[PDB]
RNA sequence: AAUUGAAGAGUUUGAUCAUGGCUCAGAUUGAACGCUGGCGGCAGGCCUAACACAUGCAAGUCGAACGGUAACAGGAAGAAGCUUGCUUCUUUGCUGACGAGUGGCGGACGGGUGAGUAAUGUCUGGGAAACUGCCUGAUGGAGGGGGAUAACUACUGGAAACGGUAGCUAAUACCGCAUAACGUCGCAAGACCAAAGAGGGGGACCUUCGGGCCUCUUGCCAUCGGAUGUGCCCAGAUGGGAUUAGCUAGUAGGUGGGGUAACGGCUCACCUAGGCGACGAUCCCUAGCUGGUCUGAGAGGAUGACCAGCCACACUGGAACUGAGACACGGUCCAGACUCCUACGGGAGGCAGCAGUGGGGAAUAUUGCACAAUGGGCGCAAGCCUGAUGCAGCCAUGCCGCGUGUAUGAAGAAGGCCUUCGGGUUGUAAAGUACUUUCAGCGGGGAGGAAGGGAGUAAAGUUAAUACCUUUGCUCAUUGACGUUACCCGCAGAAGAAGCACCGGCUAACUCCGUGCCAGCAGCCGCGGUAAUACGGAGGGUGCAAGCGUUAAUCGGAAUUACUGGGCGUAAAGCGCACGCAGGCGGUUUGUUAAGUCAGAUGUGAAAUCCCCGGGCUCAACCUGGGAACUGCAUCUGAUACUGGCAA
RNA sequence: GGGUCGUUAGCUCAGUUGGUAGAGCAGUUGACUUUUAAUCAAUUGGUCGCAGGUUCGAAUCCUGCACGACCCACCA
């Protein structure tokens, strides 16, 4: 089964959560097909933190990967529109 | 992993004492299984007290086994020291894990040199009252000669001061204690009585620094690095990192361990026999010999003065004075250093019974305290016994 | 990871007039400059060319107090620049935060330059710095904190900047010590004479 | 070895039986029809042919045959008896 | 066969000590060194010089 | 914006220039040792014994599959002490829930080691004879029947483990009957083949009062896709030795049968007698491979620990099953060795999963906390497990940062030290003195990592329904392992925090006293025999910095393996010379072809890593977006002067 | 920690039935000699591994110990 997750880099104490298109029967950090976008919790209030590759997301989800509640949830904070 | 202990009661220092083959080790098999019958449990056989099979061999307990026995009242960690001339050191080592024991001497034979050897060093150890139990009473039901027994004990303890009117001398079989007759069972129980009543609940500090002299090392393949030691003074906890003191060169080690006779415990506490385990150590880096204690409280030098008396040959001791030269072990609760004999200006030569007062000079550096008895042995026998005075 | 001995003694060493010991005095005058290096300074040194390009090394590491290993980071750092690196590593050691900040006037000595940046007193862009080896980033500002303002030291630090050339690169408030940073320092300005076009050959074999 | 799934052996064990018995009788079924075409009994082996016609498909069905095996039996089995048919 | 440094030494038929690599190209065959200040090769007595060396401790004052 | 990049010296000799060995100045490490040592951040931490192991833990879950309920808090009929509903308590699966068991899914994932494997592995790019759980889309179905069995009772073998025999019963377990199409066999006609039901809510209808029934969520069954994973083949590349030159007989291939998902000597049967090799076969030695790492001007050489992909193994060797997938770490069967228990008849176990221990070795750690966050398996969900992982600890192992203070200060003192005992030096150094107080230490404030989920309620879909359920707001309580958190404030006083190698030249920086080819030193040349710029120590000074040297390994200098870029009349080196096969090289003209070649476009060359330009941690190290490069290779279309094929 | 055997000049090492510490080379020191070497001679060496017990007499015998080596358990 393919799915959307993080990817969980960044240094110690400051993750840096690729989102990624990967079989969900591989590592985490683990081989992946490709990084879809990345996103970063604690980038600190300024220009970047999150950035999602919506065409290939309609199009893998619309293949068969399943989207992780967090990236879900980050679906809903990337809005669609806002 | 087995079995967390409870606090319950007291942890009492008590053993046995006493000639060379004299049925100690025996006794010490009855005791136990009388709290197997008045208590819940605490029995042990005479050979699963022998831990050696070279034991099992000439029959002498040539290294010290420990059993354990708890009565209703209190609980009492048990020291079965040999009698064999040959193994008083190991028998002063043990010394240092009791407050109180049990004279087991043949009470056919009477006061003889073993018997006195190793009651002497008993004071110089730390050990004040030590309740008489004579066994093999089912073969000398003769009273009037052993009434001269318990009367000359008492006479032996006035001999090395120990007030032997307060102490009571009891005579007992072991032969039909632990074989099964209601009889001579019943005279163990007599020693259970004794033991709560007698000697009280001496204050041992749990809050003073952390101080436990190393009995003994033991390779418990699985954990690394475990040892035993009296807990004299303070407690100790899972984690707080300790020294080794003594004959090497002193330095830290993390406490991971906390057991009690192969039961778990989380916190030590003082008067306690207990083994600890030690982070990441060798097991000839820490050795059988040494004292464990909390850093940064105690420094060790090697010398210290000491009012001194040597054995007359009417006790039992060696023939003649010794000269510059001699170089007995001075024995500080359970370290056997050598030490060299440093006479002042005046006195070349002690006789033996001379209570004369010198310098020491001994061949390996110890925690310092003035105060610390030591027994001397050298020659098969005991050459002396004193106190630390003041370190240079 | 500072040198911290005898700031006039590394002066006899290159005779050089290091202006380490710049403080209240201005000129040193009290140790015999010049001549005396050590307990033999009665030798004129043959100098071989190993030492020419060493002394040089250190003349100009002995000016801020930069550690080798440290200057050597500053150097490849200087390397993968672009145009000339003998330009180019000048500009990073004098762009240090404390250098910046003695260059505002905030210090007799450099000493204090950099002691003053650890001990939660120099603020640029608002942000109190702690690091020395700051290479301070082109058009900002800096100041002294109230907190640690004018102990008695920070006015009278100022009193030897007035008669110091005042560099161009940079301007200050004065009002409340607070510095202005501007362009980056150019060579024709700094070093003087220092012979860069040694340094340069010498990490290169 | 120490598992709750010590079941899943045994399972497999209940597994196997069952499904040895199944794939038993119908390789039986099979060389049946190859005893025939040995001798050439065209109207008992195609008899035999499509006797063994339901129960070689249902095992595939089932999951043990790999139903590509299957279809192998129903075409290359034909072509040994049309090849005398 | 390594060469045994320091001015005087104390080991004796057994001393189990460390070898660290070194030719001396002053007596064929040896081309190591015994390692002073090491298991029990210990540290050269009377030495304030290249202590780091020789394995000689920091001197007591 | 994306490689602006290259150094030598000492040494043969009386002395010189060459040839040609040796040696070092640099840097690097999965490093250790010695001496030393204050703290923090971010990485690393058994390369030797693929040697062996006590204990805890490392993969379990679903009651929304089923019979049940041995437990736990309630419900209900009853009871009893006695404050007659206060409570004591037997019944009872009626509930919330839940052991053991039946069944479904996973356990083949993640984790570890690198023994073996020299090519059935890998890396590169094409190809066709392949299979594909869970996920996703779409087309139909989802009818009706049957026989056992676990649990549980009972007798009972055995020390235990593990069982045995006779009764009882369900299911989404298993098996028929039916029904099937664009599915399978067949050219075709025809022939043959599947399954599973439960859960929530409810008006009328209706209760053999179990429910039939309406409806929604979901799952099951069959077909075509896709995605993903995986199997498979071909060419090329992918270590050493020729003092291994021959190798092989299912071996090379056809046809036919069998076998596999797939084609095939994968396997047999007959026949053919070939095939592999000097552009290096086979045999032997050794060895995980690649992206990358170290170094280097580049080119290369060495290496490939870690992060990551692939591959191989699981106590040793072999085999097979369940399963979509293993021919399987915490699976089975057997044999063997090594251990444990033994009632001696017989069984039980695999730390190369995380810690931990013994042994080994120069050499390396906690039997910590938690699933808070990320990911994964199961499940409607809530939840449960997770030694993956997220952290804390241990160690200077590395990379980076900071601090141990600063300013004034001549008396040009004390003392050490050298002396031409004049003086100088140590030395603004210290003291005295003016201020500052970072980090540590103590006492108080305090982010961010947290998205959700839960309940209540609102609206929008759906439907008979304002119900149930799905989407989206509001609200409440919240969810922290790290945590004596990042960070900030305050208090105290310069108080707690600098050593280490070296000083003849190489190669930074000097003398004295003492020892006398003695002790000694050392990377090379080499020094020491009564006046040592090298030995031992003292003073001074230099290099470097919480590190400094030593040992070791890698590369460079080494243009001493030379493709880039060397030599051979004599320094090592023209075979004694010639014929001559393969191979290599080839005059000149025209024309064509377009393999080499060149240009262009495209697919790929994974990501991380190296390079450039920005951003965020107080800065940095580090993390890090976008780009660049990944030098290669494949395909199509063009130029065609040159080499080459082909024609005269 | 146990019980069994060792330790002596600079070195290899002596000293039986308990009678009183030295042998061969030497480290080194003078001589021959090209320096020598060799060797001839000269000087010397232990508080008998530390001491004590029994000893008239103990390097010999009786143990306890520092420095070595084998088996015995070492299994909080
Ligand atoms: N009369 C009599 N003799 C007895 C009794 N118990 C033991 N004996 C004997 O006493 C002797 C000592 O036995 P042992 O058990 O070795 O004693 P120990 O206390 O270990 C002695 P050691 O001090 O040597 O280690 C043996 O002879 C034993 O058989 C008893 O109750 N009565």
């Amino acid at each position: 089964m393919v799915t959307i997750r993080l990817a969980r880099h960044g240094a110690k104490k400051r993750p840096f959560y690729q989102v990624v298109v990967a079989d969900s029967r591989n590592a985490r950090n683990g081989r992946f097909i490709e990084r879809v976008g990345f996103f970063n919790p604690i980038a600190s209030e300024k220009e970047e933190g999150t950035r999602l590759d919506l065409d290939r997301i309609a199009h893998w989800v619309g293949q068969g990967a399943t989207i992780s509640d967090r990236v879900a949830a980050l679906i809903k904070e990337v809005n669609k529109a806002a | 992993s087995k079995e967390k202990f409870e606090r319950t009661k007291p942890h009492v220092n008590v053993g046995t004492i006493g000639h060379v083959d004299h049925g100690k080790t025996t006794l010490t098999a009855a005791i136990t299984t009388v709290l197997a019958k008045t208590y819940g449990g605490a029995a042990r056989a005479f050979d699963q007290i022998d831990n050696a099979p070279e034991e099992k061999a000439r029959g002498i307990t040539i290294n010290t086994s420990h059993v354990e026995y708890d009565t209703p009242t209190r609980h009492y960690a048990h020291v079965d020291c040999p009698g064999h001339a040959d193994y008083v050191k190991n028998m002063i080592t043990g010394a240092a894990q009791m407050d109180g024991a049990i004279l087991v001497v043949a009470a056919t034979d009477g006061p003889m040199p073993q018997t006195r050897e190793h009651i002497l060093l008993g004071r110089q150890v730390g050990v004040p009252y030590i309740i008489v139990f004579l066994n093999k009473c089912d073969m000398v039901d003769d009273e009037e000669l052993l009434e001269l027994v318990e009367m000359e004990v008492r006479e032996l303890l006035s001999q090395y001061d120990f007030p032997g009117d307060d102490t009571p001398i009891v005579r007992g079989s072991a032969l039909k204690a632990l074989e099964g007759d209601a009889e001579w069972e019943a005279k163990i129980l007599e020693l259970a009585g004794f033991l709560d009543s007698y000697i009280p609940e001496p204050e041992r500090a749990i809050d003073k620094p952390f101080l436990l002299p190393i009995e003994d090392v033991f390779s418990i393949s699985g954990r690394g690095t475990v040892v035993t030691g009296r807990v004299e003074r303070g407690i100790i906890k899972v984690g707080e990192e300790v020294e080794i003191v003594g004959i090497k060169e002193t330095q830290k080690s993390t406490c991971t361990g906390v057991e009690m006779f192969r039961k778990l415990l989380d916190e030590g506490r003082a008067g306690e026999n207990v083994g600890v385990l030690l982070r990441g150590i060798k097991r000839e880096e820490i050795e059988r010999g040494q004292v464990l204690a909390k850093p940064g409280t105690i420094k060790p030098h090697t010398k210290f003065e000491s009012e001194v008396y040597i054995l007359s040959k009417d006790e039992g001791g060696r023939h003649t004075p010794f000269f510059k030269g001699y170089r007995p072990q001075f024995y500080f609760r359970t370290t056997d250093v050598t030490g060299t004999i440093e006479l002042p200006e005046g006195v070349e030569m002690v006789m033996p019974g001379d209570n004369i007062k010198m310098v020491v000079t001994l061949i390996h550096p110890i925690a310092m305290d003035d105060g610390l008895r030591f027994a001397i042995r050298e020659g098969g026998r005991t050459v002396g016994a004193g106190v630390v005075a003041k370190v240079l | 990871a500072r040198y911290l001995g005898p700031k006039l003694k590394l002066s006899r060493r290159e005779g050089t007039d290091l202006f380490l010991k710049s403080g209240v005095r201005a000129i040193d005058t009290k140790c015999k400059i010049e001549q005396a290096p050590g307990q033999h300074g009665a030798r004129k040194p043959r100098l071989s060319d190993y030492g020419v390009q060493l002394r040089e090394k250190q003349k100009v590491r002995r000016i801020y107090g930069v550690l080798e290993r440290q200057f050597r980071n500053y150097y490849k750092e200087a390397a993968r620049l672009k145009g000339n690196t003998g330009e180019n590593l000048l500009a990073l050691l004098e762009g240090r935060l404390d250098n910046v900040v003695y260059r505002m006037g905030f210090g007799a000595t450099r000493a204090e330059a950099r002691q003053l940046v650890s001990h939660k007193a120099i603020m640029v862009n608002g942000r109190v710095v702690n690091i020395a080896s700051y290479q301070v980033s082109p058009n900002d500002v800096v100041s002294i904190r109230e907190k640690a303002k004018k102990q008695s030291r920070v006015k009278a630090a100022l009193e030897l900047a007035e008669q110091r050339e005042k560099p161009t690169w940079l301007e200050v408030d004065a009002g409340k010590m607070e510095g202005t940073f501007k362009r980056k320092p150019e060579r024709s300005d700094l070093s003087a004479d220092i012979n860069e076009h040694l340094i340069v050959e010498l990490y290169s074999k | 070895n120490i598992k709750s799934a010590k079941k899943r052996a045994i399972q497999s064990e209940k597994a196997r039986k069952h499904n040895a018995s199944r794939r038993s009788m119908m390789r039986t079924f099979i060389k049946k029809v190859y005893a025939a075409i040995e001798a050439g009994d065209k109207a008992a082996a195609q008899k035999a042919f499509n006797e063994m016609q339901p129960i070689v498909d249902r095992q595939a069905a089932k999951g043990l045959i790999h139903k590509n095996k299957a279809a192998r039996h129903k075409a290359n089995l034909t072509a040994q008896i049309n090849k005398l048919a | 066969t390594s060469y045994i440094g320091g001015e005087g030494h104390n080991l004796q038929e057994h001393s189990v000590i460390l070898i660290r690599g070194g030719r001396v190209k002053d007596l064929p065959g040896v081309r190591y060194h015994t390692v002073r200040g090491a298991l029990d090769c210990s540290g050269v007595k009377d030495r304030k010089q290249a202590r780091s060396k020789y394995g000689v401790k920091r001197p007591k004052a």
